[PDB]
């Protein structure tokens, strides 16, 4: 048990059979040699195969994963875009939360600057009570 | 950055995450697209499915949330705990217990313990309900005029001969009788069986800020004591 697993810039990973599996869409995969993944580079494919090694079981979110996320936006999407990808059906919650739980309780000012996204509005807001 | 280029269902399910009242507050004002998606039909939903909701989803999403009896102590749990306009026709209200003395127990609800009996002559009380202060906004009201459901149960003495009325309003913020349910006064069934009156007010119009509960009874025999018509467990709905 060791499936090879390779990054969009070359490098190739073996990680156990046991550990995948953990991603969905690599597991169902197998039924059904260097596995491809070239829309991951080896930054987040390394980071991906560490949360499935702590997770080789299976609000709030585990303290662990809340300090794993602890990354650069950048670096969360490409996971919550992985995960997505590889159906690691529990990383992507917890990767998800982790952003929302940055968006909650901010302004539209706030939010906007958080996650630096522009301003796109014309004229008024559309405020309503409600 | 990498965020607002990531596809739709995602977003989605980051968004799904947050309380209503930012997504409807907040989100909606960050940029165009988020708004657009606020306003999507698929957030919501979404969001529904996501915790059982499903029996404009937006509006059912809120109002699933809001959803609850909205009469103050149904029972008498709390004697006349903000009952009010109570007339004490002969020796008034009292509460006592299930089943009745001499008078059959509940069925479809057993957290019921307890219920009003009335005298020899006509008690009734009543409830207003505000709307607005219980959750719900005059552009639903007036716009979806969601199903208002208004139920109460009543029964007899095996004994003596009894009479109950009920008769619902709603209301247009000065006090404006905009639709009724009355039922005239009725034969509190012999046998003492619980009987469950319904209504439920739709299409009503646009201004209803009220409802008012008022329901009562007393006896056919006209006796010293509590031998007319006992009601219980009177509740009041809006229905997503």
């Amino acid at each position: 048990p060791s499936i090879k697993l390779q990054s969009s810039d070359g490098e190739i990973f073996e990680v156990d059979v046991e550990i995948a599996k953990q991603s969905v869409t690599i597991k169902t995969m197998l039924e059904d040699d260097p596995v491809p993944l070239p829309n991951v580079n080896a930054a987040i494919l390394k980071k991906v195969i560490q949360w499935c090694t702590h997770h080789k079981d299976d609000d709030d979110i585990p303290v662990w994963d809340q300090e794993f996320l602890k990354v650069d936006q950048g670096t969360l999407f490409e996971l919550i875009l992985a995960a997505n990808y590889l159906d690691i059906k529990g990383l992507l919650d917890v990767t998800c939360k982790t952003v929302a739980n940055m968006i909650k309780g901010k302004t539209p000012e706030e939010i906007r600057k958080t996650f630096n996204i522009k301003n796109d509005f014309t004229e008024e807001e559309e405020a309503q009570v409600r | 950055e990498y965020l607002a280029e990531l596809p739709e269902p995602l977003l989605l399910r980051v968004l799904a995450e947050l309380p209503a009242t930012e997504l409807v507050q907040a989100c909606r004002l960050v940029c165009l697209r988020w708004k657009e998606l606020v306003d999507g039909a698929p957030l919501w939903l979404l969001k529904c499915q996501q915790e059982g909701l499903v029996p404009h989803w937006q509006q059912f999403y809120f109002l699933s949330k809001r959803r609850r009896n909205l009469l103050r102590n149904p029972c008498g749990e709390e004697d006349l705990e903000g009952w009010s306009d109570v007339e004490h026709g002969g020796d008034g209200w009292k509460v006592e217990e299930l089943p009745g003395d001499n008078g059959v127990e509940f069925t479809q609800d057993d957290s019921v313990k307890k219920y009003f009996a009335s005298s020899f002559e006509w008690c009734r009380k009543a409830q207003v309900i505000d709307l607005q202060a219980e959750g719900y906004w005059e552009e639903l009201l007036d716009t979806t005029q969601p199903a208002i459901v208004v139920k109460d149960w009543y029964s007899g003495r095996t004994d003596a001969g009894s009479l109950y009325e009920l008769t619902v309003r709603l209301l247009s913020e000065n006090e404006d009788v905009l639709a009724e349910f009355a039922t005239g006064q009725v034969a509190v069934p012999e046998d003492g069986s619980w009987m469950e009156i319904s209504h439920t007010f739709i299409d009503y119009g646009p201004g209803v800020r009220f409802v008012r509960f008022e329901h009562g009874g007393q006896d056919s025999v006209y006796w010293k004591g509590w031998f007319g018509a006992r009601v219980t467990n009177s509740s009041v709905w809006v229905e997503p």
